[PDB]
């Protein structure tokens, strides 16, 4: 989802 | 014998794992945890000691960017704190030249750094050097022929295909030829006379492509792509081969470790990490 950083996968 | 160490990373939260892989026998050893969890850090080695630099602790209780420098000694299996950097640096890049650690870029909250600082282990001191021409977080850093390269990343607004080189005796940064692909979160390393940039994120997709910069010709050329697309991967070189570890592919936190052989221009799967994770720090040093 767009709650994740697409580079790292981390929850924002 | 030499092992590939992986420190920190992220899966659900930032991690404090320190694990070491032995390419000679396929084993993984779990070693002393980092004192504080961190992802987006970088690892390096000076004088047989492993250093973990920067990052951020993305925990259930909040996000804290790190200015820390910690040192792991394989002979004691213990972490020791060192002097902290001038500023926190999440998604930092590091390179070692002549026994000194250069910390490049990274973020502190919404601040995207162009600053660069250098650590002297013999004095336990950091000092700022000339900043890069571009702010870069998620930057790949590597050293070739005692020159420091900073490749790709994100400047606060755009992901970059640009790269630059630092010439220590002139304390000056200069742009080099840009990559053929925009990459933030790539793994960057050196092999033979080339700087390799593997994976990363181009603004739309995680990448499996790999390109290398020949410092004599000033050109970037694509080599065989990795089997897995990945961003925020760990990377290192061991006995003439590149190893990529983990990362995020937009679906899974990868446990895959691939190895590139430059003579055959092929990638192969060599082992899996004990659990999938992104944003690790990696380096090679002696067995503990
Ligand atoms: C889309 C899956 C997902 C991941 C995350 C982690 C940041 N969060 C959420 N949301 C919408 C729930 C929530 O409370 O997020 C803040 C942690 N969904």
């Amino acid at each position: 989802c767009l709650q994740l950083d697409p580079e790292t996968g981390e929850c924002l | 014998g030499r092992l590939i160490y992986t420190a920190g990373g992220y899966f659900r939260q930032s991690l404090s794992y320190l694990e070491a892989y032995n390419p000679s026998n396929g084993s993984w050893l779990r070693l002393a945890d980092l004192q504080v969890p961190r992802s987006g850090l970088a690892g390096c080695v000076v004088g047989g000691l492993l250093y973990a630099v920067g990052g951020r602790n993305n925990s259930p209780d909040g996000n804290t960017d790190s200015s820390a420098l910690d040192c792991y000694n394989p002979m004691t299996n213990q972490w020791s704190p060192c002097a902290s950097m001038s500023v926190p640096r999440n998604r930092i890049g590091v390179g070692v030249i002549d026994g000194h650690i250069y910390a490049v870029g990274g973020s502190h909250g919404c601040i995207h750094h162009s600053s660069v600082e250098r650590y002297e282990p013999e004095r336990d001191e950091w000092h700022l050097v000339a900043p890069m021409l571009t702010r870069r977080i998620g930057v790949g850093v590597a050293v070739l022929n005692r020159l420091l390269y900073a490749v790709g990343g994100f400047d606060g607004t755009n992901r970059l295909n640009s790269a630059e080189c630092y010439y220590p005796e002139r304390n000056e940064w200069r742009m080099i030829t840009p990559m053929n692909t925009i990459r933030s979160g790539a793994g960057v390393c050196v092999l033979h006379n080339c700087i390799y940039a593997a994976g990363g994120y181009d603004g739309q997709d995680q990448l499996n492509s790999v390109e290398r910069y020949d410092v004599e010709t000033e050109t970037w050329t694509f080599v065989a792509p990795m089997r897995h697309h990945r961003s925020a991967l760990g990377i290192t070189v061991h006995q003439g081969k590149i190893y990529v570890l983990g990362g995020y592919d937009g679906h899974t936190f990868l446990d895959s470790v691939e190895c590139y052989d430059p003579d055959s221009d092929t990638w192969s799967e060599v082992t899996r990490m004990t659990s999938g994770r992104s944003g690790v720090g990696v380096a090679v040093t002696m067995e503990p």
